[PDB]
């Protein structure tokens, strides 16, 4: 049984990880659409000049 | 001679106004001018958005 629960555990550890990857990849896509958003900004801030 | 000075007077006045006209004139052509940019700054506020 104590086999059996470390089997378990190291189960539950790696989804524990996809939980984390999920999160970690979702933040970075999320941060290529803001560049896109500063990249847009930039250009009406050149023209403005 | 008081003749002429009337028509002296008269010119000077003729020269102010056609002046003054000719930059009113140049005020509105530059304005419309102007107004392009901020027609393309408000347009790319929108991709931003």
């Amino acid at each position: 049984a104590d086999k059996i629960s470390q089997s378990e555990t190291y189960r539950r550890r790696r989804q524990e990880w996809e939980i984390q990857r999920n999160n970690a990849e979702a933040e970075l896509k999320q941060i290529d659409a803001q560049l896109k958003s500063l990249a847009v900004r930039r250009e009406a801030a050149v023209l403005q000049k | 001679v008081s003749q002429l000075t009337q028509f002296g007077s008269t010119l000077q006045n003729i020269i102010e106004r056609q002046d003054a006209e000719a930059l009113n004139a140049l005020l509105q052509n530059q304005a419309a001018e102007l107004i392009l940019t901020n027609l393309s700054i408000q347009d790319k506020t929108i991709e931003e958005l």
